[PDB]
């Protein structure tokens, strides 16, 4: 009980994103509401 | 003029008035109840 090292799969699951219904999300500490889409564009980098 | 009022109106909801956050959500849950209730009078007093 004394470390970095912890082990995963505890209790913060990866689950898949839904679309045309607005849930609620928490994106990197957002902790927001709303639908989602699937619109593909390519503006992001390595790092965005 | 409208666009500017109704914009300027839209923007106030995204200040924190002197406290922690702008988000409900962020005050609700993070803060024990008893002492949450701090930061939403200021917020609602400055939306009022």
């Amino acid at each position: 009980n004394s470390g970095t090292t912890c082990s995963n799969d505890l209790l913060q699951p990866n689950t898949e994103v839904f679309t045309d219904v607005c849930v609620d999300y928490d994106l990197y500490g957002i902790t927001g509401q709303g639908i989602f889409k699937e619109v593909s564009a390519v503006y992001y980098n390595s790092w965005q | 003029s409208n666009a500017q009022a109704l914009n300027s109106l839209l923007q106030q909801l995204f200040n924190k008035f002197g406290a922690i956050s702008s988000s409900l959500q962020e005050i609700l849950s993070r803060l024990d109840p008893p002492e949450a209730q701090v930061q939403i009078d200021r917020l609602i007093n400055g939306r009022l």
